[PDB]
């Protein structure tokens, strides 16, 4: 097998654009860039065969840059996708994010890779704001419900309860519903807007017969009543009762924890 | 009466799920064919790209 | 005679007993290269057993029976620490 | 009587556990179906784009050629009824997506089928130029 | 319609590489191989598969590896279709090699899973099926397809446990448990996983490991703690601890009465009961 380092060196040698007098006699530089990209792809496939995923990703990136210089944008995007794949497999989240960004720009597929980028940001890099932006954009282009679920979840976890409730309303209108209503109300209750939570509960009960008789509706009504009476212990009891039959998730845990701390803050305002 | 009603609802849901199993069998069938044809499409697209490139070089 | 013996710690894998006779003797069967013969050895600073030379157990491995594993709550292929023991001191 | 009541309690406990079994499986099925429906939406978009590009290719190729026990029983039945309501809705719900995706898949198959040939058509024509 | 035999003869005539003096005047042989492959494709269930195989070989000689892999997939399709499992296996092997050499490990894994299915059901080559399933799961994991890798690992662990490799099957079950933990989508799979793992550890006579697995499942997964599978596993562990084969049989019947057992579990528990009998032999 050819040495990947030698192939990369040859690609770099061929990747130099024609300059000065030579440009008057040398044809289009596109062919040189294409040959350099092919050499980089060969070296990079060799790296992948050797499980050197990061070097293979770097070589795909060089090949994609050469393809861009050659005008073959679609091939550049495919090579960027391969770079993202091997970087992600190699544990290099930053280079995978960069490759996904270039591929998304070239394609704009953009939504699929934007959703993947948001997943990478949320799980690997914990960049929750960028993940929210990616999910929102991916949902908009898809329009979307899944991306909006992810976006609303992250936004509610990020302190943006009103925007999360708005996204939940969009999800409800597009459509999951039984939970949506609940989640929306929870967000409106995290924002201390008990009236909005009651309005959401009434809308869900009147619009969706399934939600009216659903445990989510009763739990939301109990939470609204507890916040109205300012009985944190009653809210905790209702949460335990709801957990006993339907297990709660970390999202709901956080929302209700912030709600209870808001009741405590009201107790602070009581003084 | 409550238990009989529950039994009736469960029997109805079993019927609906049996229908769904038949439908998902039909969906798998639609999907095995579509995967194979999307493979055909990919091959033909590559062949078209290459042929067009060869004509581009010819005309040049 | 326990006066002189290498007290260096060794990490040994728990494996199935070689046979019923060894399990009956309730003696840790070890290779000659592992530890001297007929000396008391402690394991995890809690479990004391008498060593006996055994050529069927390769060096670096310690044999146990079911009851010993139950006492220590050990599974097969588990790694345990073994050192020389001196009860008199 | 006591033994029979105990047996009834055990039966309702298992029925509840299984009902919960059905519910999780059904919720996963719906989640996966939403994701797969969406992948198929992506497929649909590319098929549309390729149709447009094949129109362009058609015209370019053409020009190229031209160029207690009682209470527990009651509570367990309560919960089984609760889960059962959700299971029924899920069965109905899964059926609707299978219907919709089935028509979408039929159209995807036909559109993919066509494009495949349109590409073969233009490839054979290009071979002769 | 053209005679497929005549087309194959023409492809063979065109498929002869240029030799000697003619090579100095004849262009690249790739075009001849391409024409022979096209003729073979036209002529080409078993005969059609053989002809796809010839076309794929000619395409390989022409350098069109992707087309060769596609033709190999068609050959596999028809060999399996003709009841010729061996030729289908061969075609899948060539297609998998072509795809893996081209970086399409996804395709390689898909066709490796299909090959393992063929080996397990059609040829009963259980070792090769286990290898194929393990490799397919590994490649799927490298693609982060958790569910597909999980399916491949389920198949691999099932075959390994049926094959006498209880420890490896339990390890694969542990991997499945770790991969499926925290997912609301695979929980029952988990509920079964734990059970199966414990069963394997009990087939290996490692009751302590089975108890550790039961405790881990109970403490880690609330659903498994209250599941009948947990109670059944605990009952089996207790029965093996007391060496009461009849009690184990009674527990198995009780478990079957509410949740039907499968042939995998049947085999595991049969080997376990025979191990109790072997202990009774060691008892003398």
């Amino acid at each position: 097998m050819s040495d990947p380092v030698e192939l990369l060196k040859r690609a770099e040698k061929k990747g130099v654009p024609s300059s000065g007098f030579m440009k008057l006699f040398s044809g289009s530089d596109s062919y040189k860039f294409e040959e350099a990209a092919d050499l980089c792809v060969q070296a990079a496939t060799i790296y992948r065969l050797r499980k050197e995923l990061n070097l293979a990703g770097d070589s795909f990136l060089k090949a994609a840059d050469y393809q861009k210089k050659a005008g073959n944008e679609d091939e550049a995007g495919n090579t960027y996708v391969e770079a993202y794949k091997c970087f992600k497999s190699g544990g290099n989240s930053v280079n995978a994010v960069d490759s996904l960004e270039n591929a998304i720009q070239i394609f704009t597929r953009g939504a699929n890779f934007k959703f993947e980028l948001g997943e990478i940001l949320e799980n690997d890099l914990h960049d929750y704001a960028k993940a929210i932006d990616c999910y929102e954009l991916a949902g908009e282009w898809y329009a979307s419900n899944k991306c909006f679920i992810k976006c609303a979840d992250l936004k509610a976890l990020d302190g943006q309860y009103i925007e999360a409730s708005d996204i939940y309303s969009k999800l409800i209108k597009s459509s999951s519903l039984k939970d949506y209503f609940l989640k929306k109300g929870l967000c409106q209750l995290a924002a201390t807007d008990a009236v909005a939570a009651a309005r959401t509960l009434q809308e869900g009960q009147s619009e969706d017969p399934n939600f009216a008789d659903s445990r989510e509706s009763n739990f939301l009504k109990s939470l609204i009543d507890a916040v109205n009476e300012g009985d944190s212990e009653q809210l905790s009891e209702h949460c335990k009762e709801f957990d006993n039959f339907m297990r709660l998730d970390k999202w709901k845990i956080t929302i209700l924890n912030k709600i209870k701390e808001s009741i405590q803050q009201q107790e602070d305002d009581l003084l | 009466s409550r238990t009989a009603e529950l039994q009736a609802e469960i029997d109805d849901t079993v019927g609906i799920m049996r229908d769904n199993i038949n439908k998902v069998a039909e969906r798998g069938e639609r999907l095995t064919s579509i995967e194979d044809k999307a493979d055909n499409l990919a091959v033909s697209a590559q062949g078209f790209k290459r042929g067009a490139n060869r004509v581009r070089k010819a005309m040049w | 005679d326990m006066t002189n013996m290498d007290t260096r710690t060794r990490h040994l894998k728990v494996s199935n007993c070689p046979n019923n006779s060894y399990a009956l003797a309730n003696v840790a069967a070890v290779s000659p290269n592992d530890f001297p013969n007929n000396i008391y050895i402690i394991i995890d600073n809690l479990f004391v057993f008498t060593t006996r030379h055994s050529n069927d157990i390769p060096p670096g491995t310690i044999g146990f029976n079911g009851n010993q594993r139950t006492w220590g709550g050990w599974s097969l292929n588990q790694d345990v620490q073994a050192k020389a023991f001196d009860l008199f001191k | 009587i006591k033994f029979t009541k105990q047996s009834s309690v055990a039966s309702t406990r298992n029925t509840l556990k299984m009902a919960q079994d059905a519910e999780r499986a059904g919720m996963n099925t719906l989640g996966m179906l939403g994701h797969q429906s969406e992948q198929l939406n992506n497929v649909e978009g590319n098929l549309d784009l390729m149709k447009v590009q094949n129109k362009v290719a058609d015209e370019k190729v053409a020009e190229l050629k031209k160029l207690e026990m009682e209470l527990e029983i009651d509570r367990n039945l309560d919960q089984i009824q609760q889960v059962s309501n959700r299971l029924k809705k899920m069965a109905l719900t899964t059926g609707k997506e299978l219907d919709s995706q089935q028509k979408r898949l039929n159209n995807i198959e036909e559109s993919t089928d066509d494009l495949d040939i349109n590409l073969h058509m233009n490839t054979n024509r290009l071979a002769g130029i």
